DNA sequence: AACACTGCGAGATA
DNA sequence: TATCTCGCAA
């Protein structure tokens, strides 16, 4: 049993600054596992806390084994904020515009 | 208050009109596998068919 | 079954 | 002499 996220959904994070999700287990019980391509440039895009997941390792060439980054780790209730974040009508897509600029400054 | 809707419609980059390009970036930029043929929202936002939205449609399809 | 990602000198430049 | 490119290393 992984530990749980904080209040803000920080995640504590491996000595590489990932989360290793090999098991649905591994996820915080307060968090949800993103996979997407482009789940990391939406999270930090919302300046949100999150972390990196590691979902397997990639066997290549030469000598060296390279860990897959999938997606991110993030806590439940910030689910639909990256799903937007990574999805985008035209209400979601103002709301988004209005959130990312009551974030940024 | 009408500031407010503005900088909401006022929140992209030109000023002048919301143009499919403009919708475009918008959406490519929150993460929108959205085809060039998927205006869906800004299409039927053009009350007055001109092939863009003002700020009136604007504030209509809020 | 995890290292990082960018600095740094080559030629060339009005 | 100030300015890019751009390969280059890991
Ligand atoms: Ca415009
Ligand atoms: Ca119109």
């Amino acid at each position: 049993i992984p530990p749980l996220a904080s209040a803000s959904g920080e995640i504590t994070k491996n000595t590489f600054g990932n989360i290793e999700v090999f098991a649905p287990t591994m996820i915080p019980g307060n968090c949800c596992l993103v996979e997407n391509p482009v789940a990391i440039k939406a999270a930090r895009f919302l300046g949100v806390e999150f972390a990196p997941a590691v979902t397997s390792f990639k066997f290549e060439r030469g000598s060296t084994v390279k860990p897959v980054l999938s997606g991110i780790v993030v806590a439940k209730w910030l689910r639909e904020a990256i799903e937007t974040a990574i999805d985008g009508s035209w209400n979601t897509l103002l709301l988004k515009l209005r959130i990312r600029s009551k974030l940024n400054s | 208050n009408l500031t407010v809707i503005d900088d909401l419609w006022s929140m992209l980059i030109r000023n002048c009109v919301l143009s499919v390009k403009d919708l475009q970036k918008i959406s490519n930029l929150i993460g929108a596998d959205q085809s060039s043929g998927t205006i869906e929202m800004i299409s039927c936002a053009t009350d007055g068919k001109r092939l863009f939205m003002t700020y009136l449609d604007f504030g209509c399809v809020l």
